[PDB]
């Protein structure tokens, strides 16, 4: 697993995702941190979220273990931060980069997958009034992001 | 077969700060081997690594393999 963490740390330096960043947490490569920018298109727009990244011994044929720091309202983010976003599960490939894992998690801030909800209440009310949905998350982000 | 890594190729890697020859699954073994319909390249323990984790298809798209081709990449230098 260590070549390919050392590769990807190489690749984030070489091309640094748009409003994403991601590293190790002090001396343990198998530990990083990532943060992201709320997507200006979305209700989290001006919030800055943070993000733990745990590397099994076995990637990358296990997807690494991805959850929000950051307090967030969304259909498929619970409040222990766990993401419910398939690359990172069932549809996991051993090539993707922590680069798209992070962009993939941005789209799914601007695009939440409320029939596959890890928060039912939420989806709920994304499903039904998104104007209301819209309001929360961006007091949500207001309140913890900022 | 054998693939020879041309001038644009060792360019686009050498921006990236790495080699085309290079198995972009491990970082550390040279590609081996071609899928195939699709075409991806990698090593073959990855290939290996792969199935024994419980992997669908390709490691890369997750498609049927339909064959695994040997290959041999030659570095530009
Ligand atoms: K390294
Ligand atoms: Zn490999
Ligand atoms: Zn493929």
């Amino acid at each position: 697993a260590l070549k390919r963490i050392h590769k990807e740390l190489n690749d984030l330096a070489r091309d640094p995702p748009a409003q994403c960043s991601a590293g190790p947490v002090g001396d343990d490569m198998f530990h990083w941190q990532a943060t992201i920018m709320g997507p200006n298109d979305s209700p989290y727009q001006g919030g800055v979220f943070f993000l733990t990244i745990h590397f099994p011994t076995d990637y990358p044929f296990k997807p690494p273990k991805v959850a929000f720091t950051t307090r967030i309202y969304h259909p498929n983010i619970n409040s222990n931060g766990s993401i419910c976003l398939d690359i990172l599960r069932s549809q996991w490939s051993p090539a993707l980069t922590i680069s798209k894992v992070l962009l993939s998690i941005c789209s799914l801030l601007c695009d939440p997958n409320p029939d596959d909800p890890l928060v039912p209440e939420i989806a709920r009310i994304y499903k039904t009034d998104r104007e209301k949905y819209n309001r929360i998350a961006r007091e949500w982000t207001q309140k913890y992001a900022m | 077969d054998h693939i020879k890594v041309t001038q644009e190729q060792f360019e686009l890697y050498c921006e990236m700060g790495s080699t085309f020859q290079l198995c972009k699954i491990c970082a550390e073994n040279d590609k081996d081997v071609k899928i195939e319909p699709c075409g991806h390249l990698m090593c073959t323990s990855c290939l290996t690594s792969w199935q024994e984790s419980e992997g669908q298809g390709c490691p890369f798209c997750r498609c049927e393999i339909k064959g695994t081709e040997p290959i041999v990449v030659d570095p530009f230098d």
